[PDB]
């Protein structure tokens, strides 16, 4: 799934 | 214009602290949690600072998400070996300015065997004289040392990518301005220690695995180091992982 690392590779900063 | 290697080091991150107690004895249970703490963190630094390395953002997300997940041991490994090598040079493991693996600790049952591998990386570091622009470039490779059995999603781009790191290396080599016959020594050197990179992360992920999977050893990792964990063990297993090397065997 890898949830957290997709958020903060999607998110701004 | 700014230069490739001022992009690199102006998104270096800063170094975090352990939040480590000085006052309570050591123990080696308290060092590896502190430790797993401390590189969920660095983890959350590292995602930050890849996004920000020019051309990384034009991999596919997919990609994006596998080179993070295959590549996190190394650079842990490597900024940790910058770090012993800077502020040491005795040398020491210095994981962290209120976490380094002193004397006193380096008595605590089987230590040494435990850092053999990481000192090694700051003993390379330190014999080679490595600069901080080779450093920099060094370490942006290592995010790129490995990719799927089948390749990645963006592999034509991730290959322009590379070699546009691997041409900034040779840029920092002739900085240290030795002949050309002492340019392609350094190159061979620095590309040798970035291979032997595959083999210290192995002796460290099979720790990190075996603690990780473990659950009678009460070892806590964070979220972000459980997930990448989580998503690594099986690829190591079904072979799904090609390591590159810059010196074939
Ligand atoms: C398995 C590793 C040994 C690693 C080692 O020996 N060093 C590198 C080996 C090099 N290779 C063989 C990979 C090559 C050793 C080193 C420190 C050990 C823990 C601590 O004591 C604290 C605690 C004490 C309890 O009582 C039992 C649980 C626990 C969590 C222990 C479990 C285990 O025992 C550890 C992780
Ligand atoms: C430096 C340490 C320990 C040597 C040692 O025992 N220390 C000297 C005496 C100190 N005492 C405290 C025992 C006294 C040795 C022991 C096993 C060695 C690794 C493996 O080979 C695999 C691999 C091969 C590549 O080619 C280069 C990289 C790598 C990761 C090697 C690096 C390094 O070389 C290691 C960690
Ligand atoms: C082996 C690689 C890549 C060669 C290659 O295969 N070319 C890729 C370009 C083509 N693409 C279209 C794929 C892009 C090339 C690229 C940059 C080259 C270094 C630098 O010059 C600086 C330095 C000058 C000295 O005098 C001799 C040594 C040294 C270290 C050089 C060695 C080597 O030669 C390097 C690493
Ligand atoms: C990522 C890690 C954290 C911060 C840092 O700066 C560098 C790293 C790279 C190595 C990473 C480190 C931590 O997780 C703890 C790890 C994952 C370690 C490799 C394993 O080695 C043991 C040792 C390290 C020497 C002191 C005693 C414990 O700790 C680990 C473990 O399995 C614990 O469960």
């Amino acid at each position: 799934e890898n949830a957290l690392l997709r958020y903060l590779l999607d998110k701004d900063d | 214009t700014p230069t490739l290697v001022s992009l690199l080091e102006v998104i270096e991150p800063e170094v975090l602290y352990a939040g480590y107690d000085s006052s309570v004895p050591d123990s080696t249970w308290r060092i590896m949690t502190t430790l797993n703490m401390l590189g969920g963190r660095q983890m959350i630094a590292a995602v930050k600072w890849a996004k920000a390395i020019p051309g990384f953002r034009n991999l596919h997300l997919d990609d994006q998400m596998t080179l993070l997940q295959y590549s996190w041991m190394s650079l842990m490994a490597f900024a940790l070996g910058w770090r012993s090598y800077r502020q040491s040079s005795a040398n020491l493991l210095c994981f962290a300015p209120d976490l380094i693996i002193n004397e006193q600790r380096m008595t605590l049952p089987d230590m040494y065997d435990q850092c053999k591998h990481m000192l090694y990386v700051s003993s390379e570091l330190h014999r080679l004289q490595v600069s901080y622009e080779e450093y920099l470039c060094m370490k942006t490779l290592l995010l790129l040392s490995s990719v799927p059995k089948d390749g990645l999603k963006s592999q034509e781009l991730f290959d322009e990518i590379r070699m546009t790191y691997i041409k900034e290396l040779g840029k920092a080599i002739v900085k240290r301005e030795g002949n050309s016959s002492q340019n392609w020594q350094r190159f061979y050197q620095l590309t040798k220690l970035l291979d032997s990179m595959h083999e210290v992360v192995e002796n460290l992920l099979n720790y990190c695995f075996q603690t990780f999977l473990d659950k009678t050893m009460s070892i806590e990792f964070p979220e972000m180091l459980a997930e990448i964990i989580t998503n690594q063990i099986p690829k190591y297993s079904n072979g799904n992982i090609k390591k590159l090397l810059f010196h074939q065997k």
